[PDB]
C-alpha cells in the first residue's frame, strides 16, 4: 500500500535511516577528532619522526587546539602537540619497530615501564578555595577518620613476606574529594626518614589483634628507594605522579629489583 | 605508528604463557601468545560462518543463519550439515573470547593497572556461555542455543519469550531491564557532568570536584562523587547481566509455565487472600 | 529478668516492641477479613 | 589479593559545604546528613538540595499528577486497601478510547488520565528547565539538560506526540506497572513485530553499547585509580600516567583509543542515541510502516512468507 | 527531658489523650446505633 | 495578621501561592471541560 | 523584614487578595446564572 | 495549648499544616465525584 | 521562641483555626440540607 | 509512667503519634468505604 | 543503665504488658463467645 | 557449655535467636494455613 | 565476658529455654489432641 | 582430632555448621512435603 | 589462635554436642522409620 512510498520501492522508513547512517558516520568523525586531542600525530616507533599510515581522511583527522581555562588563570592546550624524548633508559631486545624495550637499570628508579609517569606540572591540584588540596591531617585540623573506621596512624606497614617496612605517621587527604590519598610511613631502616603510599595500594588486616596495614605492591626493601617529595604539607601533580608510578610497577619488578 | 607518551610504557614481560617469543606489537596491536590463538579461532569460526552462508539460501547478510542442531540430537555431536557446524563454531567462539580476555590480563600485566576490565568482560563471556552451553545442556539439547544470524536471533529471542506466554512477566527479566535502564541513565548523567565541568562555557574557568558534587547535591540532594560514580556504573552493568542470565536459567531449566501466572502467588498471600 | 535490661537500651526495646505489636496485630486483622467466618464487616453467616 | 578500590575502607569526615551560587529566593533547603554505607561505595553526605521557582512548580504539578493517578487507582478497586495491594500491580490508569480525538473526554473514561499526562508532563518540563539553570548557577556546562533531553524526547513520543500524529490518544501508554508493560506486549503485536524496527534495532545497539561502555569506563577508571585516574577532571587539564595508561591498554587491545574528554562524550553519545532512536522508530510507526516484518520482508531482513 | 517538665507535659498529654478517646467513644457509639458491626450467627 | 511576613520571606510566599493558585486554576478548567454540562466549547444542552 | 515594610506589603496583600476574590466571586456568580452547579433531587 | 509554639517552630508547622489540609481536602472532593449521589458536576438523580 | 511569641502566635493561630472551622461548619450544614449523606436502614 | 517523657522526646513523639493516628484513621475510613454495609456515600441497603 | 533503674524498669515494663495481656485476653474471651476459632471434626 | 557465652556475646545472640524463632513461627503458621486439615480460620471437614 | 557474667547468663538462658519448650510442648499436646498430624496407612 | 580446633577457628566451626546444618534440614523436609508418602501434612494414604 | 588445654577443651564440649545430636536424629530417624519406611521392597511400597 502506498502510505510511506517515495518512489516504487524507496519509503520514508528506509529514507530517515539513511539520514541516520549519515549523521552517526559524521558524529564517529567527530567523536575520532576529540580522541586525537592527547597523544597525536602519531610517531615512527624506531626514529621518533612523525610518521604513519593515513589516508585523505588526515586532513579532518586532528582538531584545532581547545584552550582550557584553570582557575589559576593559567591555560592548557589539548593537542599541545608536547611530546615524550625519544631516548628511554632502555634497548629494544630486537631491531624491529614492533619489538618490546628491556630496561638498561633498575626500571623502578629509571621510570620505565609501569615505572613510568607523565611530566605534570609542578603545581599542586588545588581546591576550589584556592589552598592545595592534598595535605597532611597535622594541617587540616577540620577533617578526622570516621568514627566507625579503624583509623590508620600507629599501625604497622608490612609487605606480602610479612616484613615490616615502618609505621603510618600520618594520612594525607583530599580537602576537594573528601577522601584518604596517602600514608606517610616512617621507615623501620634509616628511621626518620618519611615516605608517602598511596592508600589504593593498600589495606588494613584486622584478623589478628595487632592490626597491620599490608601492602602487595613493593617488598620492604623498596621502601627506601620510594620518590621524596620538595615540602613537607603539599605535593604537586608531577610528585603524585612519580610516587604513584613507583608502586605500580612493583607487581611487575619488585621480585626483578 | 606510536603515540606521543607510548615507547616509555613498550616494555618487555607480563605474558602469561609463551614467554618473549610473541611479546612484540604488530602496529597498534600488542599480539601475545592469546592474540595468536585469538586470531586462530577468530579465522576459523568466521570462515565457518561464511561456509555456512554458502550453504544457504542467501547471501542477504541480514537474513544469513547458522542453526543449531534439532532437538531430536540432544546433547550429540551432529553431522556438519545437520547442525555441527553451528556446534564447532559456538567452541570456536569460546576460545576466541577467552583468548582476547586472557590478551588483556597480559596487557594488565604489562601497564601495572588492576584487571578489572578482563574481570568484566568475563562476565560477558558468562552471559554467551549460558545462552549457547549452560541452558540447552541443562534443557539437554544444543538445539535451544540461539541460531547466529542477525534476523534469526532476534527470532530466538521472540520465539524463546512466548514460549513461557510473556516474558515481561519474568521476575528476574523485570530486574535485569531496570539495571539496563538504570546503567545507560548513570551513564547518561556521567557522561554530562565530566563534559559540563571540562567545557564550563566561553569565559568560564574549568570547574572542580566540589561543583561536580554540588550539582548533583543541588537537583537531587546526593552525589555518590567521582570515585563512586565509577564503582557504581560497572557494578550496576555486570548487575543487569548476572539478572539476565539468572532470567534465563529460570525460564526452561527450572521454571517452564507462563510467567503471567506465577505472580498469582501474590494475590493469594493470607492477609489479602479474600 | 530485670538484667535485661542491662542487655538492652530500655529507649530501643519499646520502640522496636511497639513496631513489631502494631505490625504483627495489623496483620493479624487482615487476615481474618480475608476469611468468610471472621470479617466482621461483612458478616456472612454460620451456616 | 591487592586492593581492587570497590569499596572505601576508611572514610573521611569534615564540615558539609558546597560551591557558592547568586541569592536567590529560596535558600538551599535542609540540614546536611551523613550515612556509613553511602560513604563506603561513594561521598557519604546527605547534602542540602536546592529548591527554587522551578522546583516548586514542577513539584506542585508533579505531586498533582501522582495524586490524579493514585487516587484513580485506589477508586477502582473501590477503596479497598486489601484489594489494593493484591491488585497493585494490575492496576492502571487508562488512556481515552479513539472516538474521543484530542479533545477532553469523560473523566472517568480517560479524562482523569488526561489531566494526569498533562501534569506530569509539564513537570518533567520544568524539571529539564532545572536541570538546564543548576548548571548555569554553578557556572557549568549544559550537557546534563541535553542529555535529558532525549529522554523527554522519548516520553513525550510515547504519551503525546505519536497520538497527534494520530489523532487520538488511544494507543498512548496507560499509568500502572503490568499496563504499561502490556501496552509494550501489544504496541509491537499490532505493528508486527518491533524486532523488525531498524530504529528500535538501533535502540537496542546504543543500549547495549551503553552498559558496554560503563563497564568498560568503569573498569578502566578503576585500574587506574591507584594512579589518579578517578581525579579525572584533573586529568583532563593535565594528562598523568593513569590517562596514558588507559589510552594504552584500549590502544593495545584493539587499535584506538579515546582521551580522558572524549570517553565522556562517547558515553554522553550513546545514552542519547538509544531515546533518539527509539523515539523515532515511535514516530514512524503506524504513522508511515503499518507492518515492520512486511517493511522488513520488502527490504530484505526476511524471506518473502 | 527534666523531672518538672516530663511532668508538666504528662498532664497536657493526660488532658488531651482524654478528649480523644471520649469524642472517638461517642463516635463509635453513634455509629453503633445507625450500623452495628458485630454481626449474629445467621449474618446481618 | 501582617507579623506573617517577618515569620516568612514576601517572595517566598507570592511564588509558592501564585504557583498553587494557577496550578488550582487550570485543573478546574480542565475539569469542567472533561464534563458534559460545563464544556462550554463543546455546549452540550440542558436536557 | 523590618515591621515598616512588612506593614506596607500587608497593605498591598490585603487589597490584592480582596481584589482577587472580588472579581471571582463576580466570575462565580456570572457562571452560576448561566448554569448553576448544585443539581435538585430529580438532578439537572 | 501555647506552649506548643515552644516546641514547634510556627514556620514549619504551618507550612505542614497548610500542604496536609490542602491534600485532605482535595482527596474528600475527588472521593465525592466519584460517587453518584454527591457527583455535583454530573448531577445524578435521587430516584 | 518566647512566651511572648507564643502566646501572640497563638492567640492568632486561635482565632484562625476558629474561623476555619466556622466556615467548614457552614459548609458541611449547606451539603447536609441539599443531600444527608447517613443512609437509613432502606438506603437512600 | 510520667518518666516516658524523660524517656522521649515529646516533639519526635508528637510527630510520630500524629502521623500514626492520621495514617490510621485515613486506612479505616477507606476500609468501612470499600464494604457493602458500612459505605455511607453509597448508601446500600440493611 | 544502673542496677536500680533497671529495676525500676522492670516494674513499670511488669505493669503493663500484664495489662496489655489482660486487655488481650478479654478480647479473645469476647471474640470466642462471638465465633470459636477451632473447628470440630465436622468442621464448622 | 556456659563457655558459650565467652565465644557469642548473649546481646547478639538473642537478637539473632529472637528473629530466627519468629520467622521460624511464622513459616510454620503459614504453612498450616495452606494445608486443608490445619488451616483452623477456614476449618475444613475431616472427612 | 568473665566466668561469673557467662555463668549468670547462663542460669537465666537455662531458665528461659526450659519455659519456652514447656509451654510449646504444652501447645503441641493440644493441637494433637484436637487434629493429629501423623497419618495412618489409610491416610486421614 | 582436638587439634582441628587449632586448624579452624571454633566460632565459624558452629555459625557455619549452624547455618550448613539448618539449611539441610530444612531442604530435607521441603522434600519430603514435595512426596505422598512422606508429606504428613497432606497424609495421603499407602 | 586458640592454646593446646583450650582447644581439647572445644573439643569435649563439642564431642559431647556431636553425639547428642546424632542421639536426637537417631531417635527421630527410627520414630519415622516405624511410622513408615523409606527403602522399598521389590514390589514397591
Ligand atoms: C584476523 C581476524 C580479523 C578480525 C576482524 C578485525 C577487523 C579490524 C582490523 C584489525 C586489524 C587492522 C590492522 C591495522 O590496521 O594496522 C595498521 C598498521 C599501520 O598503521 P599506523 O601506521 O600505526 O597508522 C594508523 C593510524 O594512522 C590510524 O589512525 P588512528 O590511530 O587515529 O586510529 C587507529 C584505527 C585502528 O583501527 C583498527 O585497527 C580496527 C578498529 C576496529 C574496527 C572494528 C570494525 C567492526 C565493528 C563495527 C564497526 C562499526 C562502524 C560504524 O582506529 C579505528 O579505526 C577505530 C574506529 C572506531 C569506530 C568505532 C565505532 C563504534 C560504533 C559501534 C556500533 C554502533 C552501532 C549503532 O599496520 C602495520 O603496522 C603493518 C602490519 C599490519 C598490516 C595489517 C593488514 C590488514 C589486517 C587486516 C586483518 C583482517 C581483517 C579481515
Ligand atoms: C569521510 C571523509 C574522508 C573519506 C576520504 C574517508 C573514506 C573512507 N574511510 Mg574514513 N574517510 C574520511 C575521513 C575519515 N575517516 C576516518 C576513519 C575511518 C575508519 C574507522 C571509522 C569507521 O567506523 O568509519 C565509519 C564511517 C565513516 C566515519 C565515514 C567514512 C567511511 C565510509 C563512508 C566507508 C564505510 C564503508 C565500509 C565498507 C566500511 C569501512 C570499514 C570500516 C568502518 C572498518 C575506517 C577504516 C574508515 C574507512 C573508510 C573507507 C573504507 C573509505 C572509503 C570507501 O573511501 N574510516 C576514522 C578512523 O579512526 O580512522 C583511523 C576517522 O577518524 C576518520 C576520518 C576523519
Ligand atoms: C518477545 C521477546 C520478549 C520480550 C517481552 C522482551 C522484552 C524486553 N527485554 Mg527481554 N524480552 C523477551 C524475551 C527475552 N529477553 C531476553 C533477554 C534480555 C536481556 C538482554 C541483555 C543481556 O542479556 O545481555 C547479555 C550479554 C551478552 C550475551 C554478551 C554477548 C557478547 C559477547 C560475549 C562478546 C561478543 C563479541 C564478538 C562476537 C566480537 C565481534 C567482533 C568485533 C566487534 C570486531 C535484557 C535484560 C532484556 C531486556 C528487555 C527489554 C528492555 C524489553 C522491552 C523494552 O520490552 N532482555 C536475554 C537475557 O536475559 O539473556 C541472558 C534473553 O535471552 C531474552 C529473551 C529470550
Ligand atoms: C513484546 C515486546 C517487544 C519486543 C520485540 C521488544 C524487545 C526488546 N526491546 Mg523493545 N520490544 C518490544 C516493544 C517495544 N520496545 C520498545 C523500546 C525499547 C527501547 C527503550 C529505550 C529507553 O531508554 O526506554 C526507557 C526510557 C523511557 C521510556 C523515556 C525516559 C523516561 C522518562 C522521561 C520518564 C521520567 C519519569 C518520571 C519523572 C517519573 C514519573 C512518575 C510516574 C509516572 C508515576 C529499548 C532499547 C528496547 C530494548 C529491547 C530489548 C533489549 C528487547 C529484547 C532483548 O527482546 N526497547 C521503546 C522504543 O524506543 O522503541 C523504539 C518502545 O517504545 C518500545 C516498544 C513498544
Ligand atoms: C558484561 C557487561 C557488558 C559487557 C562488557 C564488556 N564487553 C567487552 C569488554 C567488557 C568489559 C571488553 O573489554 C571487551 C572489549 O575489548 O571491548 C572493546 C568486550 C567486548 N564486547 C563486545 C561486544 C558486545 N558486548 C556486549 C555486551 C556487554 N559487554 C555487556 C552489556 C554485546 C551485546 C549485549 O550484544 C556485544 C555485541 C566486543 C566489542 C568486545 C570483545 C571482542 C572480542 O572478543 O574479540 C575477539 C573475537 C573476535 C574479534 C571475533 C570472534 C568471532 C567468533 C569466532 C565467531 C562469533 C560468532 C557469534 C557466536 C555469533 C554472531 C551472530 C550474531 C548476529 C548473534
Ligand atoms: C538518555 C536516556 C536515559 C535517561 C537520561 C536522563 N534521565 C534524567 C536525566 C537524564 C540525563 C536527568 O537530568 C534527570 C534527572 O534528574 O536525573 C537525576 C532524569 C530523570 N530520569 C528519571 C526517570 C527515568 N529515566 C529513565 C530512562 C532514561 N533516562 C534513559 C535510559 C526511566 C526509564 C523508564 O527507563 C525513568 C523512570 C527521573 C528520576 C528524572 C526526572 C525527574 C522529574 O522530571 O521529576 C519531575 C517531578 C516529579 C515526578 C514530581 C515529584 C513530586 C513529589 C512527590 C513532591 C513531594 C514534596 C512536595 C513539596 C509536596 C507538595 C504538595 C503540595 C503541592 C500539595
Ligand atoms: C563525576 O561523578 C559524578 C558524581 O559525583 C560528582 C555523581 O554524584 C553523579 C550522580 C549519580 C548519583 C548520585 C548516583 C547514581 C546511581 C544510580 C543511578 C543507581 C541507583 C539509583 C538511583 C540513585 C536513583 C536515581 C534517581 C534519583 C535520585 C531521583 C531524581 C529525581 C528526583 C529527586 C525527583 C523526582 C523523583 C523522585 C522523588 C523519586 C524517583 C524514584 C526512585 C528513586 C525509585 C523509588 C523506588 C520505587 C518507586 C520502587 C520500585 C520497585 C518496586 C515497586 C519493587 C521492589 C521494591 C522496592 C522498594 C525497590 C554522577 C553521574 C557523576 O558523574
Ligand atoms: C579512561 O578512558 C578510557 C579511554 O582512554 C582514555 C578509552 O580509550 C576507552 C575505550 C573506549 C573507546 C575508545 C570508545 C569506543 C569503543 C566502543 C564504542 C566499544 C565497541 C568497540 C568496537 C566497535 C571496536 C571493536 C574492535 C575490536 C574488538 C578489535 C578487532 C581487532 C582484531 C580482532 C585484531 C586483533 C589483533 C591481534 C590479536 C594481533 C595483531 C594482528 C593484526 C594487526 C592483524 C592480523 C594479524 C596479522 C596481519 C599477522 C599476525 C598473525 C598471526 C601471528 C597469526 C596467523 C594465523 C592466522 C590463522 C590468522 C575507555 C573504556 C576508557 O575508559
Ligand atoms: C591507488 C593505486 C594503488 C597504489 C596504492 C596501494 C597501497 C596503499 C593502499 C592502501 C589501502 C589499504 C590500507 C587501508 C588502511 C589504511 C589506513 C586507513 O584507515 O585507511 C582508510 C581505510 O581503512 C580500511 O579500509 C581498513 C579496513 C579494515 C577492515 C577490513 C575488513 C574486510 C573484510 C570484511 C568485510 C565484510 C564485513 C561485513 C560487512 C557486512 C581509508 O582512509 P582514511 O582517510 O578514512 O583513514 C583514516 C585516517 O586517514 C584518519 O587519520
Ligand atoms: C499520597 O500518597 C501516595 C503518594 C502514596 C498516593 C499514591 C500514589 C500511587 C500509588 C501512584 C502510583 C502510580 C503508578 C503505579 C504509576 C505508573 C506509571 C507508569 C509505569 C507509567 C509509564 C508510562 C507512561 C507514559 C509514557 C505516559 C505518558 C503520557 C503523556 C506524555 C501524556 C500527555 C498528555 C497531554 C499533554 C494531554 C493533552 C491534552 C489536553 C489536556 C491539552 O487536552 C485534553
Ligand atoms: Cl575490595
Ligand atoms: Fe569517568
Amino acid at each position: 500500500m502506498n502510505k510511506g512510498d517515495i518512489t516504487g520501492y524507496m519509503d520514508v522508513a528506509q529514507v530517515v535511516l539513511y539520514a541516520f547512517w549519515i549523521f552517526f558516520a559524521g558524529l564517529i568523525i567527530y567523536l575520532r577528532r576529540e580522541d586525537r586531542r592527547e597523544g597525536y600525530p602519531l610517531e615512527d616507533a624506531i626514529s621518533g619522526k612523525i610518521n604513519s599510515l593515513q589516508g585523505l581522511g588526515s586532513v579532518f583527522s586532528i582538531a584545532r587546539p581547545k584552550i582550557f581555562k584553570l582557575k589559576t588563570g593559567a591555560t592548557y592546550a589539548a593537542p599541545n602537540f608536547k611530546r615524550d624524548a625519544v631516548a628511554i633508559k632502555a634497548t629494544r631486545t630486537a631491531p624491529t619497530a614492533g619489538a618490546p624495550f628491556e630496561p638498561t637499570g633498575n626500571p623502578m628508579t629509571d621510570a620505565v615501564g609501569p615505572a613510568a609517569y607523565a611530566l605534570r606540572d609542578e603545581l599542586p591540584d588545588l581546591t576550589l578555595g584556592g589552598q592545595p588540596a592534598i595535605v597532611p591531617l597535622r594541617v587540616a585540623p577540620t577533617f578526622s577518620v570516621a568514627a566507625e573506621d579503624t583509623d590508620p596512624r600507629g599501625l604497622p606497614v608490612v609487605d606480602r613476606k610479612g616484613a615490616v617496612a615502618g609505621k603510618v605517621t600520618d594520612l594525607w587527604i583530599d580537602r576537594a574529594s573528601i577522601a584518604i590519598r596517602y600514608l606517610e610511613v616512617e621507615l623501620a631502616a634509616t628511621p626518620g626518614r618519611k615516605v608517602l603510599l598511596p592508600f589504593a595500594a593498600t589495606r588494613i588486616n584486622a584478623k589478628t589483634k595487632s592490626k597491620t596495614v599490608t601492602v602487595q605492591s613493593i617488598l620492604a626493601r623498596h621502601f627506601a628507594n620510594v620518590p621524596t617529595i620538595a615540602k613537607t604539607d603539599s605535593i604537586t601533580r608531577r610528585e603524585e605522579d612519580k610516587v604513584m608510578a613507583y608502586y605500580s610497577s612493583g607487581y611487575l619488578y619488585s621480585d626483578r629489583v | 605508528a606510536l603515540l606521543s607518551f607510548e615507547r616509555k610504557y613498550r616494555v618487555r614481560g607480563g605474558t602469561l604463557i609463551g614467554g618473549d617469543l610473541f611479546d612484540f606489537w604488530v602496529g597498534p596491536f600488542y599480539v601475545g601468545f592469546f592474540g595468536v590463538t585469538t586470531l586462530l579461532f577468530t579465522v576459523l569460526g568466521t570462515a565457518l560462518i561464511v561456509w555456512g552462508a554458502a550453504l544457504g539460501p542467501s547471501w542477504t547478510f541480514w537474513q544469513i543463519s547458522i542453526n543449531p542442531p534439532d532437538v531430536s540430537y540432544g546433547l550429540a555431536m551432529a553431522p556438519m550439515a545437520k547442525g555441527g557446524l553451528w556446534q564447532i563454531i559456538t567452541f570456536s567462539a569460546i576460545g576466541a573470547f577467552v583468548s582476547w580476555a586472557l590478551r588483556e590480563v597480559e596487557i594488565c600485566r604489562k601497564l601495572g593497572i588492576g584487571y578489572h576490565i578482563p574481570f568484566a568482560f568475563g562476565f560477558a563471556i558468562l552471559a554467551y556461555v549460558s545462552l549457547v552451553v549452560i541452558r540447552p545442556v541443562m534443557m539437554g539439547a544444543w538445539g535451544y542455543g540461539f541460531p547466529y544470524g542477525f534476523m534469526t536471533h532476534l527470532d530466538w529471542v521472540s520465539n524463546t519469550g512466548y514460549q513461557y506466554a510473556n516474558f515481561h512477566y519474568n521476575p528476574a527479566h523485570m530486574l535485569g531491564i531496570t539495571l539496563f535502564f538504570t546503567t545507560c541513565l548513570a551513564l547518561a548523567l556521567h557522561g554530562s557532568l565530566i563534559l559540563s565541568a571540562a567545557n564550563p562555557g566561553k569565559g568560564e574557568v574549568v570547574k572542580g570536584p566540589e561543583h561536580e558534587n554540588t550539582y548533583f547535591q543541588d537537583t537531587i540532594g546526593y552525589s555518590v562523587g567521582t570515585l563512586g560514580i565509577h564503582r557504581v556504573g560497572l557494578i550496576l552493568a555486570l548487575s543487569a547481566v548476572v539478572w539476565s542470565i539468572i532470567c534465563m536459567i529460570l525460564s526452561g531449566p527450572i521454571y517452564t509455565g507462563s510467567w503471567p501466572d506465577w505472580w498469582l502467588w501474590w494475590q493469594k498471600l493470607p492477609f489479602w487472600n479474600h | 529478668m530485670w538484667r535485661i535490661w542491662q542487655l538492652f537500651d530500655p529507649r530501643q526495646a519499646l520502640v522496636g516492641l511497639a513496631t513489631f505489636l502494631f505490625v504483627l496485630a495489623l496483620l493479624i486483622h487482615f487476615i481474618l477479613l480475608s476469611t468468610e467466618r471472621f470479617n466482621w464487616l461483612e458478616g456472612a453467616s454460620t451456616k | 589479593s591487592e586492593y581492587q578500590n570497590i569499596l572505601t575502607g576508611v572514610q573521611v569526615r569534615t564540615a558539609p559545604h558546597s560551591a557558592p551560587i547568586a541569592k536567590g529566593i529560596f535558600p538551599r533547603l535542609g540540614k546536611p546528613g551523613f550515612s556509613y554505607w553511602l560513604g563506603k561505595i561513594g561521598d557519604a553526605q546527605i547534602g542540602p538540595i536546592y529548591l527554587g521557582t522551578t522546583g516548586v512548580l514542577s513539584l506542585v504539578f508533579g505531586f498533582f499528577a501522582i495524586e490524579i493517578i493514585g487516587f484513580n487507582l485506589l477508586a477502582s478497586v473501590n477503596w479497598s486497601p486489601m484489594e489494593f495491594g493484591r491488585q497493585f500491580f494490575w492496576l492502571g490508569l487508562e488512556p481515552p478510547a479513539a472516538e474521543y480525538g484530542l479533545g477532553f473526554a469523560p473523566l472517568a473514561e480517560g479524562g482523569w488520565w488526561q489531566i494526569a499526562g498533562f501534569f506530569l508532563t509539564t513537570s518533567i518540563l520544568l524539571w529539564w528547565v532545572r536541570m538546564y539553570r543548576r548548571a548555569r548557577a554553578l557556572k557549568m556546562g549544559t550537557h546534563t539538560a541535553w542529555a535529558f533531553a532525549s529522554a523527554i524526547f522519548l516520553f513525550l513520543s510515547l504519551g503525546f506526540i505519536r497520538p497527534l500524529l494520530m489523532g487520538n490518544f488511544s494507543e498512548s501508554v496507560p499509568f500502572g506497572i503490568f499496563p504499561h508493560l502490556e501496552w509494550t506486549n501489544s504496541f509491537s503485536l499490532n505493528y508486527g513485530n518491533f524486532f523488525y524496527n531498524p530504529f528500535h534495532m538501533l535502540s537496542i545497539a546504543f543500549l547495549y553499547g551503553s552498559a558496554l561502555l560503563f563497564a568498560m569506563h568503569g573498569a578502566t577508571i578503576l585500574a587506574v585509580s591507584r594512579l589518579g585516574g578517578d581525579r579525572e577532571v584533573e586529568q583532563i587539564t593535565d594528562r598523568g600516567t593513569a590517562a596514558e595508561r588507559a589510552a594504552l591498554f584500549w590502544r593495545w587491545t584493539m587499535g584506538f583509543n579515546a582521551t580522558m574528554e572524549s570517553i565522556h562524550r562517547w558515553a554522553w553519545w550513546f545514552a542519547v542515541l538509544c531515546t533518539f532512536t527509539g523515539a523515532i522508530g515511535i514516530l514512524l510507526t503506524g504513522t508511515v510502516v503499518d507492518n515492520w516484518f512486511e517493511w522488513g520482508v520488502k527490504h530484505g531482513l526476511a524471506p518473502a512468507p | 527531658i527534666t523531672e518538672g517538665e516530663a511532668k508538666e507535659f504528662h498532664k497536657i498529654f493526660t488532658s488531651s489523650i482524654l478528649v480523644f478517646f471520649g469524642v472517638a467513644a461517642f463516635a463509635h457509639l453513634l455509629v453503633w446505633i445507625w450500623r452495628p458491626w458485630v454481626p449474629g450467627p445467621n449474618g446481618y
